[PDB]
C-alpha cells in the first residue's frame, strides 16, 4: 500500500455521500445549463440548427486565407442576416 | 451453505452454476426458473407484437418474429395472407406469459426451497449421471414428450384448421392437408438430398404434404426410440465409446443444438414453404429474381423482345440459359435459378422460363408481388436503415429473414464453442488430468525423446 | 550537497497511488490536456468553416462521427497558436480555425514523449532493464509518421487524419483509393507484424494455460500461483512437445520465446511507419508497370490487380468533390466512372 | 436557414392558386410518404422504374400536370402513365386500388394533401438532391 | 488516520470533475429540436 | 496384438515425430489434396470466368501474373452454390474455365483445418494436458469458414468467397466495405480491438519478462543461455515486472498472477476475432453496418454532411466501378 485512504473506505462512508450527493448533481445542472442556456454555441463558435446557411444560399462557408481567416468567418456571420 | 463458496466446491463464483452438478434439487429448480424464462419471453414479446401491429402493414414491415410463426400454423390469417382477426395471437400470448408463473414458481421452490437432493427424497426422481439405466429412461421420457409435440403440430394440419399455404392456388390461404406424404422413399430422400446448390437437403422441403407427413414419421419414430431407451440400457460398444458424466452429456446437447442452430439459420434464409413470405418478406434469392422480373416487364411493356435483347456482356440482358439449359433470368440474378417460388412458377415451362408465357400471360398481380418483394429485399443496416449500404436514411426497415439468420447464425457458433469447452473438459475431468500436470507423474518425462 | 534540486527529487519519486516523477512534469498536463481537448472538441466543436462538417455532439453526431478535423487546406502547416497571427487570441475564431487540432496533435506528440520518459524513469528506479521504454518505440514511430510527417509532406495539415472514428475510417478510405496503400509491402509487413503479434499473444497464453502444472486441488487453476514462488507454473517440457507434434517446431528457449514476441509486433509497426514516410511524398506503390503494359495493348488481360485500381479510380472520382472542398470540384454526371447499370 | 412560409407555399392548382402548408402539415406529409411511399420513392426516384422521378419540373410535363396540389392528389386516387393515357391503379397504390395496396386503407383526404406537400416541398429545400439519385446523396 | 487531500486526490478530481459537467452537457442535447 | 490393434496404437502414438490420430487421417489427405492443387493452380492454371459473364480473369503466374496479383480465381457466378466437382465438368478444360479449382481448394481445406483443430484437442488428451488450444484456435477457423464458406452461402455464390492471392483478397474487403459498410459494424470494430489489442498484449508481455530477466550471463554472450530447457526454476522475476508495470500505471492495474495474466492473453484476441468472424458470417445475411447517411439535417431540413457522409461517398465509388459489366439492373442485391 502507498499510505493514501483506501477507495472502498472512502466511498462507502457516510460523510462522502453527504458531499458528493451535492457535488455530483451540482456539476450536471451546471453542465445541462451551460447548453440550455445556449452558451456553449456562443463560446465555441458552433452554428446553431438555424444557421449554417443563409435562407437561399446552399454553399458552405469555407475558411480559403490563411491571414485573413478570422474576418473571412467574421464576415460569413454578418451574412445570416 | 451446501456448496455455496469456493472452498466448499472448488468452483469460483465464475463457475458458480458448476456447484450444482451433483444437487439434483437445486439443478431441477434451476432448470424449471430458466424454462419459465422462455416462456416468459414467448409471451411477453408475443403481447408486444400485438400492441405494436398495425394489420394494413405488411409484418415484415414491422419487426415482427413471433406473429408470423403463429400465422404459419393458421391462426389469426385468410386468403393472401391477409389478418382477419388477431385474438388467436392475443390468446398465444397471454397464455404463455400465465404459465410462466406456474414455471417460475416451481423452479423458485425447488431452487431455494425444496430438497437440494432427490435421491434422498425419490428414487424415481433421483438420478445419479453415471446410471446408464437411469440416464437412458430420462432420456425415453423426453423422446415421447417430443413425440407427442410433432404429433400436435400433424393434428392442428390435419384437424384443427390446417396450415398456411403460400403455395395454395389463388394466393395462399390456410388449407387442411388431407392425404400427408408417407411415402418413406419421399421423407427419407429429403435426408440424402446433397445439401447444395439446386438441391438444398431438407431446406428445400416446398410442399406442406411433405412437412406434415414428415411430422407423423418423426412423432412415431421419438416414441418408439423413448420406449426403447425406457426398456433398454447402453450396449457395449456403446458403454465403451462415450464419457458417462453430467459435463459428457451437456456437452453432446451443445453440439446438437449447434447443429439445429445452423440448419435454422439456413431454412430461414432459403426456405420459403415453411417461412412464407407474405410473413417474413422474400428470401435474398426472391428479391434478386423479382428485380429481373420487374424490368423485364417494365421493359416489354415499352416494346422489347427481351427474348433477343443481347446485353453487354453477349449474354442475355434478361434472360439466357442456366449451365444445364433452362432459361432463367440474366444478370446477376443468374446465381439464384433454383429460387421456386408461386408468384413465378406459372411463367415456368419444361425447358425453364417460358418465352410465349412471358409474352403474354404476365397478370397485374405478379407485376406487383414483383415490385413489393425487389423493394424488400433483405438488405439494411444495423440502426435499421432499410436497403443497400449506400442508401440515405428514409425507409425503416430490416427484413426479418436477416434477423433471424444472423442472431442464430451468432447462437450456434457459441454453441460450438461451447461444446468444445465442455467435451474437452469433460474428457479431461473423466481421465483426472483437468486441473494440471501432475508435478511427479508428468506423462511427457516417461515418454522417449522425439529426436 | 542536499539542496532544492535533491529535496524536488526527493518528493517527486515517492512511492504514491500514482507515481509522478521528473517525466511527470512533462507528462501529465501534455496528456491531460491532449485528452481533454479531443473531449472538447468532439462535445462542442464544428468542423463547418474547415470542411463544411458538423462535428460534435452539440451539433446532433454520435460517438462514431464525432471529430476534432483538421484545419482548412488554406491553412498550410501552421502551428495555429491560439496567440498566432490566424486567431489573434480569439478563442472561439480559433476553434472555428482547427486549432485544436494542432493544440490535440502537439500536446499528444510531447505527451508520447513523456510517457516515455516515465518507462526510463521508472525503470531505473525499480531496477529493470528498460525493453518497455525500447517496445514503445513503435507507437511513438507510428504516431509521428502518421499524424506529423504525413501531412508535413502533402499540402496542409487538413490531409492528416482527423481526431475521430469515422473520420479514421475516411483515412483508410482515402489511402486505398489514391495511395493504393494495400499494395504497398510496407504495410504488408505491418499487417503481417500485428496479425502474427495477436497470434503470438494468444497462442502463448492459451499453451501456458493448457500446460498448467496442478499446484492446487480446486476446479479454479488461478489460485494455485504464488508471485514469489521459484518453479515455473507451466510445463515448458510438455508445451514443447505439443507443438513439435501438431505443428514441426515448437519454442524451448522461454527467454527467445518472450524476446520474439516483443520483436514481432514493434518491428511491424516500425515498417508500417516507413511506407507512410513515403507517402508524404506520394512515393507509392500505386502500379505494376509490366502489368500496365500489357493491359494498355490487350483488352482481353484482366487480373485482380486491374480490378482494384477500377475502385481505386471511383473512389476518387466520388469523393473529392465533398472531401476537398477548398479545390472546388465540380464533376458533371457525365464523367463519373460508373459500370453499367449502377 | 429555417422552414419558412414562403418554403410552404405551394400550387394548389394549375390556375396558379397557392396554399401554405403549416409546418405540421409538412412534418406528417414526410411521416405518412415514409409509411406509404419510401419504400419505391426514397429520396425523390422511383426504384421500379428510375425514368420516372418526383421533380417538380417532371411533374410538370406530366398528362395532366401533377406538379400541384389537385394534381398529386388526383394521382393518389386515380394513378395514370406519365402521357395520362393509362390508368394504372392495378400495379400502383391508390385510393381505388386501396383493396390490393392495404395501406392505403387508412389513408384520409387530408393525408393525401399533406403527401402531396411533402412533395412539392421537398425539391425547394434539398434541390438537386431530391429526384437526382446516388450521384447527389 | 489518513490524510484527504493527496496527490491521487487531486488526479480523480481534474478527470471527474469535468466528466460530470460533461455528462450534463450531452444529456440536455437529447432535448434540442432543430 | 491383431493387425487392427496394432494400426490404431500406431495411429495414436505419441512416439511419431508428428503425431497422426484419428483426426489427422482425415486431415493429411485433404490438406494434401488442397496444397497440390494450389500450388499446381496458382502457377499455371488459365484464366477464370469469376463473375459468369464470359469475362475471364487470369490468377497464375503463368498467364502473366506476379506474386502480388496471382490468386486461385473463385468459380464462376453461373455456378452459384451448386457442387462442381471434377467429374461434373465434361472436361478439365471445362471445369478450368468455370474455376472448378477454387471449390476443390477450399472444401479441402476447410475439412482439413477443421481435423487441425480436432488434432489439437486429440494430442493434448494423448499428453495429458488441459483441452482448450483448440478453442483458441476455432477463432482464425471460424474466419476461413466465414470468408470461404458462409459468406458465399448468404450471397448465394463462391464467386464472391474470397479469392486465393494477395490481390484478391485487397478486392474482397473493398467490395465488402462498398456492399457492407463493415468498417461500420461493431463486430468489426470489436475484431480490430481485438488484434490492436493481440499485438500491444503480445509486445507488452515480451517487454515485460524481458525486462525482468534474472541476471545469468555475461554481456559478451546472449542472455537467451541463461535459460536452459526443463529447467525447473522461473527464469525471471514477475515480482520485478509487477513493481515496474505496477508504478507505470497504478498498482491495482497490473497482474501479479502468471496464471490469469496469461489467460487474460488467450482471450483478448480469441474473444476479438470471434466477433470479426462474426461480423463477416452476420453480413454474409447483409445486416450491415450503421447508416448514418444524411442523419444530420439543418432548422430548414438541408442535409449537414459528417464523416459519415464522406464514407458513403467514399463507397459509393467502389459500389459503381466494381464489377463493371455484371448488372444489369439498377440493385446489386446480391
Ligand atoms: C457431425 C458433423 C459432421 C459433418 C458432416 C460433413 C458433411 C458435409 C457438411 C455440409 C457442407 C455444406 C456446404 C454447403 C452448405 C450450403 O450451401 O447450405 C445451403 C443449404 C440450403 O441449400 C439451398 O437450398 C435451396 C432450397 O430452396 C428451394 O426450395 C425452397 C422451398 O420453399 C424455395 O422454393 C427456394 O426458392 C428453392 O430454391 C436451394 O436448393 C439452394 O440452391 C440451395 O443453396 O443449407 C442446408 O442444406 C442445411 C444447412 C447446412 C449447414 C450449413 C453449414 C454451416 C457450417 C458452419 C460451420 C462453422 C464452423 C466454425 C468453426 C470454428
Ligand atoms: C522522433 C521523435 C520526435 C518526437 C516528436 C517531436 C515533436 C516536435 C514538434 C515539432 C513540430 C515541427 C512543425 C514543423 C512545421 C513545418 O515544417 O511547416 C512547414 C514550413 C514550410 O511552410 C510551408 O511552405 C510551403 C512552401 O512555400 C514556399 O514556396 C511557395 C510556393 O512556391 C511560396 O514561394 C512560399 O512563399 C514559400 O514559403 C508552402 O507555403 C506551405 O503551405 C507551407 O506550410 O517549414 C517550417 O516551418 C520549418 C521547415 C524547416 C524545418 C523542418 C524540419 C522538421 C520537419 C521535418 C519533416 C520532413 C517532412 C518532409 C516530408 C517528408
Ligand atoms: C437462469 C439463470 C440462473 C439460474 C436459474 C440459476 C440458479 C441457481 N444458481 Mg446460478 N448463476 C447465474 C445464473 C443462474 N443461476 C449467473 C448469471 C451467475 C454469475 C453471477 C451465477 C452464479 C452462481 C453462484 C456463485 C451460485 C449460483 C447458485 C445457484 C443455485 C442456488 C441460488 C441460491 O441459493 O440463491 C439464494 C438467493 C436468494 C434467496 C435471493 C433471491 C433469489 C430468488 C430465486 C429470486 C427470484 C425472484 C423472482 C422474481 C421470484 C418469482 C416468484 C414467483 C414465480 C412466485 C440456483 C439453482 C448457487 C449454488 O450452486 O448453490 C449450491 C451458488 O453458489 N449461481
Ligand atoms: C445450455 C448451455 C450451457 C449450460 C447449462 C452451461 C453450464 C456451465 N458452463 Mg458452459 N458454455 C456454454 C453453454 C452452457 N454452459 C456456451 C454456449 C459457451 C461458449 C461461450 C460456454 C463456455 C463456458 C466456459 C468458458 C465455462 C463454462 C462453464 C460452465 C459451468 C459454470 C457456468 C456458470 O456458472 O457461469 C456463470 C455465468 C456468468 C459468469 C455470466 C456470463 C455473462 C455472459 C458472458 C453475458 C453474455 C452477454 C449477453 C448474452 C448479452 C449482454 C447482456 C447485457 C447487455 C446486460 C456450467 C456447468 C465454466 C466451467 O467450465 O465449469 C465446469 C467455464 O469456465 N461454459
Ligand atoms: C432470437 C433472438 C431475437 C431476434 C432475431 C430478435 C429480432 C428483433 N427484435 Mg427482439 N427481443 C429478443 C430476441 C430477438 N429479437 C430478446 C431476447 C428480447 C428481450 C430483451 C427482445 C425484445 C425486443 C424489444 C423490446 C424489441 C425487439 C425488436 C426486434 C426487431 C428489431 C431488432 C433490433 O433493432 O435490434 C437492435 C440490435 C441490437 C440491440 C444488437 C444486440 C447486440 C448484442 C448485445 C450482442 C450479443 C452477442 C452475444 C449474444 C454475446 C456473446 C458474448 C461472448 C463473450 C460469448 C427484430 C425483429 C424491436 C421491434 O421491432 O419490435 C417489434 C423492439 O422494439 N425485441
Ligand atoms: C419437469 C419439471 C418438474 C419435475 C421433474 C418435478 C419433480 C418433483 N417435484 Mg416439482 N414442480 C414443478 C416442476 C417439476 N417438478 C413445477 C412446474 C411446480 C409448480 C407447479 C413444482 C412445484 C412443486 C411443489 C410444491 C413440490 C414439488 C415436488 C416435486 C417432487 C415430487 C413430485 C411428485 O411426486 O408428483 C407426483 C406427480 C404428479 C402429481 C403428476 C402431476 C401432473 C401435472 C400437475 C399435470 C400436467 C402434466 C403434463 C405433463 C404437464 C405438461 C407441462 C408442459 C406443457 C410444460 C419431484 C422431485 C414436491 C417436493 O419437492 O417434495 C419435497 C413438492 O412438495 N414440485
Ligand atoms: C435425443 C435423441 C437420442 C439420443 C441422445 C440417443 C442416444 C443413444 N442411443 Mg438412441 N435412438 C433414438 C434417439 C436418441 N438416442 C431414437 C429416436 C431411436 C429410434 C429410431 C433410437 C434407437 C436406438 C437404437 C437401436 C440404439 C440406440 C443407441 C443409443 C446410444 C448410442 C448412441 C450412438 O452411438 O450414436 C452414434 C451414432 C451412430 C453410431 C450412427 C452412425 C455414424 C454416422 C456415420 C454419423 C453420421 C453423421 C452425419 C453428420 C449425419 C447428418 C444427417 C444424416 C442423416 C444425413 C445413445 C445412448 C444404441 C444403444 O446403445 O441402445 C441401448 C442403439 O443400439 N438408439
Ligand atoms: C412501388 C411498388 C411504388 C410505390 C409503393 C409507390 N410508387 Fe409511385 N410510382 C411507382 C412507379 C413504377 C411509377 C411510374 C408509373 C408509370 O408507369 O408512369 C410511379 C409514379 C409515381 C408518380 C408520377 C411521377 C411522375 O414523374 O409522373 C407519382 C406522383 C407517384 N408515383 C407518387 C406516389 C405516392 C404518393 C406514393 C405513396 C402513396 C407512391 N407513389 C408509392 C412506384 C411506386
Ligand atoms: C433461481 C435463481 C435465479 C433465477 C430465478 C429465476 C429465473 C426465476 C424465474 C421467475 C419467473 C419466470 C417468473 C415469472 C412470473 C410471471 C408472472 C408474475 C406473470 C404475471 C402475468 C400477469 C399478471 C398477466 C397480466 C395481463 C393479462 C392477464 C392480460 C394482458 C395484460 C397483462 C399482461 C397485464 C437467479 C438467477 C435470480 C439467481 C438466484 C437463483
Ligand atoms: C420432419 C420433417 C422431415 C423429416 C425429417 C426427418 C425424417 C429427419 C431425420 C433425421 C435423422 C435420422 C437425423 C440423424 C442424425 C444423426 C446424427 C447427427 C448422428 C451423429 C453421430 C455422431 C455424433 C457420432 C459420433 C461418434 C463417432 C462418429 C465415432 C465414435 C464416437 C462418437 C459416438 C462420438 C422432412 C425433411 C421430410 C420434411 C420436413 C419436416
Ligand atoms: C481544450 C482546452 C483546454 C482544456 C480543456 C480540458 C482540460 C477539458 C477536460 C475535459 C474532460 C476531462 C471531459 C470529460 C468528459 C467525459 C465524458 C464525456 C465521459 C463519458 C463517458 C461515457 C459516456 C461512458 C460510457 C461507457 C463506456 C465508455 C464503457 C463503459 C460503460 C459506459 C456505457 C458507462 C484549456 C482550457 C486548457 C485551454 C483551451 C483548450
Ligand atoms: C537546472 C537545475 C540545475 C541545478 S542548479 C544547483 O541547484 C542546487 C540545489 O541542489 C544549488 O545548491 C546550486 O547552487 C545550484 O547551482
Ligand atoms: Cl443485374
Amino acid at each position: 500500500t502507498t499510505g493514501e485512504r483506501p477507495f472502498s473506505d472512502i466511498i462507502t462512508s457516510v460523510r462522502y455521500w453527504v458531499i458528493h450527493s451535492i457535488t455530483i448533481p451540482a456539476l450536471f445542472i451546471a453542465g445541462w445549463l451551460f447548453v440550455s442556456t445556449g452558451l456553449a454555441y456562443d463560446v465555441f463558435g458552433t452554428p446553431r440548427p438555424d444557421s449554417y446557411y443563409a435562407q437561399e444560399q446552399r454553399s458552405i462557408p469555407l475558411v480559403t486565407d490563411r491571414f485573413e481567416a478570422k474576418q473571412q468567418v467574421e464576415t460569413f456571420l454578418e451574412q445570416l442576416k | 451453505a451446501t456448496n455455496r463458496d469456493q472452498e466448499s466446491s472448488g468452483f469460483a463464483w465464475w463457475a458458480g452454476n458448476a456447484r450444482l452438478i451433483n444437487l439434483s434439487g437445486k439443478l431441477l429448480g434451476a432448470h424449471v426458473a430458466h424454462a419459465g424464462l422462455i416462456v416468459f419471453w414467448a409471451g411477453a414479446m408475443t403481447l408486444f407484437e400485438l400492441a405494436h401491429f398495425i394489420p394494413e402493414k405488411p409484418m415484415y414491415e414491422q419487426g415482427l418474429i413471433l406473429i408470423p410463426h403463429i400465422a404459419t400454423l393458421g391462426w389469426g390469417v385468410g386468403p393472401g395472407g391477409e389478418v382477419v382477426d388477431t385474438f388467436p395471437f392475443f390468446v398465444v400470448g397471454v397464455v404463455h406469459l400465465i404459465s410462466s408463473a406456474v414455471l417460475g414458481f416451481g423452479g423458485v421452490y425447488h431452487a431455494i426451497r425444496g430438497p437440494e437432493t432427490l435421491e434422498e427424497y425419490s428414487s424415481f426422481f433421483g438420478y445419479d449421471w453415471k446410471d446408464k439405466n437411469k440416464m437412458t429412461t430420462i432420456l425415453g421420457f423426453h423422446l415421447i414428450v417430443l413425440g407427442i409435440g410433432a404429433l400436435l403440430l400433424v393434428a392442428k394440419a390435419m384437424f384443427f384448421g390446417g396450415l398456411y399455404d403460400t403455395w395454395a392456388p389463388g394466393g395462399g390461404d390456410v388449407r387442411v392437408i388431407t392425404n400427408p406424404t408417407l411415402d418413406p422413399r419421399v421423407i427419407f430422400g429429403y435426408l440424402l438430398k446433397s445439401p447444395f446448390g439446386g438441391e438444398g437437403w431438407i431446406v428445400s422441403v416446398n410442399n406442406l404434404e411433405d412437412v406434415v407427413g414428415g411430422h407423423i414419421w418423426i412423432g412415431l419414430i421419438c416414441i418408439a426410440g423413448g420406449i426403447w431407451h425406457i426398456l433398454t440400457t447402453p450396449f457395449g460398444w456403446a458403454r465403451r465409446a462415450f464419457i458417462w458424466s453430467g459435463e459428457a452429456y451437456l456437452s453432446y446437447s451443445l453440439g446438437a443444438l449447434s447443429m439445429m442452430g445452423f440448419i435454422a439459420t439456413c431454412f430461414v434464409w432459403f426456405n420459403n414453404t415453411v417461412y412464407p413470405s407474405e410473413f417474413y418478406g422474400p428470401t435474398g434469392p426472391e428479391a434478386s429474381q423479382a428485380q429481373a422480373m420487374t424490368f423485364l416487364i417494365r421493359d416489354q411493356k415499352l416494346g422489347a423482345n427481351v427474348g433477343s435483347a443481347q446485353g453487354p456482356t453477349g449474354l442475355g440482358k434478361y434472360l439466357m440459359r442456366s449451365p444445364t439449359g433452362e432459361i432463367i433470368f440474366g444478370g446477376e440474378t443468374m446465381r439464384f435459378w433454383d429460387f421456386r417460388g408461386p408468384w413465378l412458377e406459372p411463367l415456368r415451362g419444361p425447358n425453364g422460363l417460358d418465352l410465349n408465357k412471358i409474352k403474354n400471360d404476365i397478370q397485374p398481380w405478379q407485376e406487383r408481388r414483383a415490385a413489393e418483394y425487389m423493394t424488400h429485399a433483405p438488405l439494411g443496416s444495423l440502426n435499421s436503415v432499410g436497403g443497400v449500404a449506400t442508401e440515405i436514411n428514409s425507409v425503416n426497415f430490416v427484413s426479418p429473414r436477416s434477423w433471424l439468420a444472423t442472431s442464430h447464425f451468432v447462437l450456434a457458433f457459441f454453441f460450438l464453442v461451447g461444446h468444445l469447452w465442455h467435451a474437452g473438459r469433460a474428457r479431461a475431468a473423466a481421465a483426472g488430468f483437468e486441473k494440471g500436470i501432475d508435478r511427479e507423474s508428468e506423462p511427457v518425462l516417461s515418454m522417449p525423446s522425439l529426436d | 550537497e542536499r539542496g532544492w534540486f535533491d529535496i524536488l527529487d526527493d518528493w517527486l519519486k515517492r512511492d504514491r497511488f500514482v507515481f509522478v516523477g521528473w517525466s511527470g512534469i512533462l507528462l501529465f498536463p501534455c496528456a491531460y490536456l491532449a485528452l481533454g481537448g479531443w473531449l472538447t472538441g468532439t462535445t462542442f466543436v464544428t468542423s463547418w468553416y474547415t470542411h463544411g462538417l458538423a462535428s460534435s455532439y452539440l451539433e446532433g453526431c454520435n460517438f462514431l462521427t464525432v471529430a476534432v478535423s483538421t484545419p482548412a487546406n488554406s491553412m498550410g502547416h501552421s502551428l495555429l497558436l491560439l496567440w498566432g497571427p490566424e486567431a489573434q487570441g480569439d478563442f472561439t475564431r480559433w476553434c472555428q480555425l482547427g486549432g485544436l487540432w494542432t493544440f490535440i496533435a502537439l500536446h499528444g506528440a510531447f505527451g508520447l514523449i513523456g510517457f516515455m520518459l516515465r518507462q526510463f524513469e521508472i525503470a531505473r528506479l525499480v531496477g529493470v532493464r528498460p525493453y518497455n521504454a525500447i517496445a514503445f518505440s513503435a507507437p511513438i514511430a507510428v504516431f509521428v509518421s502518421v499524424f506529423l510527417i504525413y501531412p508535413l509532406g502533402q499540402s496542409s495539415w487538413f490531409f492528416a487524419p482527423s481526431f475521430g472514428v469515422a473520420a479514421i475510417f475516411r483515412f483508410l478510405l482515402f489511402f486505398q483509393g489514391f495511395h493504393n496503400w494495400t499494395l504497398n509491402p510496407f504495410h504488408m509487413m505491418g499487417v503481417a507484424g500485428v496479425l502474427g503479434g495477436a497470434l503470438l499473444c494468444a497462442i502463448h497464453g492459451a499453451t501456458v494455460e493448457n500446460t498448467l502444472f496442478q499446484d492446487g486441488e480446486g476446479a479454479s487453476t488461478f489460485r494455485a500461483f504464488n508471485p514469489t514462488q521459484a518453479e515455473e507454473t507451466y510445463s515448458m517440457v510438455t508445451a514443447n512437445r505439443f507443438w513439435s507434434q501438431i505443428f514441426g517446431i515448437a519454442f524451448s528457449n522461454k527467454r527467445w520465446l518472450h524476446f520474439f514476441m516483443l520483436f514481432v509486433p514493434v518491428t511491424g509497426l516500425w515498417m508500417s511507419a516507413i511506407g507512410v514516410v513515403g507517402l508524404a511524398l506520394n512515393l507509392r506503390s500505386y502500379d505494376f508497370i509490366s502489368q500496365e503494359i500489357r493491359a494498355a495493348e490487350d483488352p482481353e488481360f484482366e487480373t485482380f490487380y486491374t480490378k482494384n485500381l477500377l475502385l481505386n479510380e471511383g473512389i476518387r472520382a466520388w469523393m473529392a468533390p465533398q472531401d476537398q472542398p477548398h479545390e472546388n470540384f465540380v464533376f458533371p454526371e457525365e464523367v463519373l466512372p460508373r459500370g453499367n447499370a449502377l | 436557414a429555417e422552414l419558412t412560409p414562403e418554403v410552404l407555399t405551394v400550387p394548389l392548382n394549375s390556375e396558379g392558386k397557392t396554399i401554405t402548408l403549416t409546418e405540421k402539415q409538412y412534418l406528417e406529409g414526410k411521416r405518412l410518404f415514409q409509411y406509404a411511399c419510401a419504400s419505391c420513392h426514397v429520396g425523390g426516384i422511383t426504384k421500379t422504374n428510375p425514368s420516372l422521378d418526383l421533380r417538380t419540373e417532371t411533374l410538370a410535363l406530366a398528362t395532366p400536370p401533377r406538379d400541384n396540389i389537385e394534381g398529386l392528389v388526383d394521382y393518389m386516387k386515380n394513378p395514370t402513365t406519365y402521357d395520362g393515357e393509362q390508368e394504372i391503379a392495378e400495379v400502383h397504390p391508390s385510393l381505388r386500388s386501396a383493396d390490393i395496396f392495404p395501406k392505403m386503407r387508412n389513408l384520409t383526404e387530408k393525408d393525401l394533401v399533406a403527401i402531396a406537400g411533402h412533395i412539392l416541398v421537398e425539391p425547394k429545400i434539398l434541390g438537386d438532391k431530391w429526384g437526382g439519385g446516388k450521384v447527389y446523396y | 488516520s489518513y490524510p484527504i487531500f493527496t496527490v491521487r486526490w487531486v488526479a480523480v478530481h481534474t478527470l471527474a470533475v469535468p466528466t460530470i459537467f460533461f455528462l450534463g452537457a450531452i444529456a440536455a442535447m437529447q432535448f434540442i429540436q432543430r | 496384438a491383431n493387425l487392427w490393434e496394432r494400426f490404431c496404437n500406431w495411429v495414436t502414438s505419441t512416439d511419431n515425430r508428428l503425431y497422426v490420430g484419428w483426426f489427422g487421417v482425415i486431415m493429411i489427405p485433404t490438406l494434401l489434396a488442397a496444397t497440390i492443387c494450389f500450388v499446381i493452380a496458382f502457377i499455371a492454371a488459365p484464366p477464370v470466368d469469376i463473375d459468369g459473364i464470359r469475362e475471364p480473369v487470369s490468377g497464375s503466374l503463368l498467364y502473366g501474373n506476379n506474386i502480388i496479383t496471382g490468386a486461385v480465381v473463385p468459380s464462376s457466378n453461373a455456378i452459384g452454390l451448386h457442387f462442381y466437382p471434377i467429374w461434373e465438368a465434361a472436361s478439365l478444360d471445362e471445369w478450368l474455365y468455370n474455376g472448378g479449382p477454387y471449390q476443390l481448394i477450399i472444401f479441402h481445406f476447410l475439412l482439413g483445418a477443421s481435423c487441425y483443430m480436432g488434432r489439437q484437442w486429440e494430442l493434448s488428451y494423448r499428453l495429458g494436458m488441459r483441452p482448450w488450444i483448440c478453442v483458441a484456435y476455432s477463432a482464425p477457423l471460424a474466419s476461413a469458414f466465414a470468408v470461404f464458406l458462409i459468406y458465399p452461402i448468404g450471397q448465394g455464390s463462391f464467386s464472391d468467397g474470397m479469392p486465393l492471392g494477395i490481390s484478391g483478397t485487397f478486392n474482397f474487403m473493398i467490395v465488402f466495405q462498398a456492399e457492407h459498410n463493415i468498417l461500420m459494424h461493431p463486430f468489426h470494430q470489436l475484431g480490430v480491438a481485438g488484434v490492436f489489442g493481440g499485438a500491444l498484449f503480445c509486445a507488452m508481455h515480451g517487454s515485460l519478462v524481458t525486462s525482468s530477466l534474472i541476471r545469468e550471463t555475461t554481456e559478451t554472450e546472449s542472455a537467451n543461455y541463461g535459460y536452459k530447457f526443463g529447467q525447473e526454476e522461473e527464469t525471471y522475476n514477475i515480482v520485478a515486472a509487477h513493481g515496474y508495470f505496477g508504478r507505470l500505471i497504478f498498482q491495482y492495474a497490473s497482474f501479479n498472477n502468471s496464471r490469469s495474466l496469461h489467460f487474460f492473453l488467450a482471450a483478448w484476441p480469441v474473444v476479438g476475432v470471434w466477433f470479426a468472424a462474426l461480423g463477416i458470417s452476420t453480413m454474409a445475411f447483409n445486416l450491415n453496418g450503421f447508416n448514418f447517411n444524411h442523419s444530420v439535417i439543418d432548422a430548414k431540413g438541408n442535409v449537414i454532411n459528417t464523416w459519415a457522409d464522406i464514407i458513403n461517398r467514399a463507397n459509393l465509388g467502389m459500389e459503381v466501378m466494381h464489377e463493371r459489366n455484371a448488372h444489369n439492373f439498377p440493385l446489386d442485391l446480391a
